[PDB]
């Protein structure tokens, strides 16, 4: 009855979803952006770009961070279920290793 | 009155991170079992606690 | 109509366009605060009606049409949405809807998602739920 | 004889109007603008826009704040009267709730 | 496939393009963070 997942699954308590950023993978996007943003504002890298390109680059990164994607949420709340509900019907049952 | 440690902890813990917390209050005071009380509920995040039958 | 005929007030949109024609900006720029706002205002019926509604809030409650809120909710990163907020903030207070205040609030809260976060009441009326939904007292968020 | 209004009505003392910003709704416009302006000059939001767009955005907001509209004034001084003068002639008299 | 048929999730790329159409930048510039990212994403299996 055990089905392993390479992600953290926190079942959803509601049936009427709403955008949610409190997901494992959402932070991941966040961090990755924040890193980039830092690589750019790095005192010894920022002097090589026109003061304008930086502003734009930043703006973009922010928009990527705060993008309203549901995937990360879905991956944490529904995806795991869907799989669990299919597993029993497969012809070739799951074969995992921790 | 007796308070449900589990809830108490999640309360503070949710509030300190700006997560919905008001739906936890009604569970702050223990009804009959600190555990039994939560086993049912469909409140708050599974980030704090979820049930697997008993 | 009765009002329109008696009131000395006249709406003349050209006012907005004039003051806006003197806004300072660069041409090499991608966005134009000046332009966008004009195209969002597309420069009346609803005004005069809203007033009439004040006389019969006993049976009729005026409210801002759903179609006037950003489809996805908006994002403080979109100049377009910032004007959307503006438009709503200025209008809400003229409706008889006793929940307008909460909506005027949430309207921004919805755009701030991820930028600034607040403690909502529960998991259903979340910080991302269309502002237009908080239509009853039982929904006014604690915060 | 009572007619409730969702706004503050301060009868006008003159018959020869002049632009006036000392209105309830005029402040409302003001505040709303000031807020926006702050959201823009926010140390962690302003870096995402070209230094030029900000100046423009500000300028615009100021022009909106200081726009010479009479509506707010009218709504406070005349509108209420007009309504009061019509009320008695309506076929279906007012029906309000506080 | 089985998943695609049962999952309520739908991928709609236009999302990325919309938010990106509001990025602030200068036209006299050689590079466009906004553009480049879109052309790199070329907006599944």
């Amino acid at each position: 009855e055990v089905l392993l997942l390479p992600i953290d699954h926190q079942p959803a308590n509601v049936t009427t979803p709403t955008l949610d950023f409190t997901n494992e993978l959402t932070n991941w996007r966040a961090r990755v952006c924040e890193l980039m943003k830092n690589l750019v504002d790095n005192q010894r890298y920022q002097p090589g770009w026109t003061q304008s390109l930086v502003s734009s680059m930043r703006g973009t990164l922010d928009k990527l961070k705060l993008i309203k994607s549901m995937t990360p949420m879905y991956l944490q709340q529904l995806a795991p279920v869907e799989l669990a509900v299919i597993a029993p019907m497969l012809p070739f049952p799951p074969f995992q290793v921790p | 009155e007796h308070v449900n440690v589990f809830v108490a902890n999640a309360l503070v813990g949710a509030f300190l991170s700006n997560q919905a917390f008001y739906d936890l209050l009604p569970l702050l005071i223990i009804n009959d079992t600190m555990i039994g009380d939560l086993l049912g509920t469909g409140a708050s995040l599974s980030q704090f606690f979820q049930s697997h039958g008993d | 109509v009765l009002l329109q005929r008696i009131s000395p007030l006249q709406i003349d949109p050209t006012i907005i366009s004039n003051t806006m024609s003197t806004v300072s900006e660069s041409t090499t720029q991608t966005l134009s605060p000046a332009s966008s706002i004009l195209g969002k205002l597309r420069p009346f019926s609803s005004f005069r009606v809203a007033l009439a509604g004040w006389l019969y809030n006993g049976v009729v409650t005026t409210v801002i049409d759903d179609s006037s809120y950003p489809k996805d909710g908006g994002s403080v990163t979109s100049l377009e949405n910032l004007w959307d907020f503006f438009i709503l903030a200025l209008a809400l207070p003229l409706t008889t809807d006793p929940c307008a205040p909460v909506k005027a609030f949430m309207t921004l809260a919805n755009m701030m998602v991820g930028f600034e976060t607040i403690p909502m009441d529960n998991q259903i009326y979340t910080q991302s739920r269309r502002a237009s939904a908080f239509s009853t007292p039982h929904t006014w968020p604690r915060c």
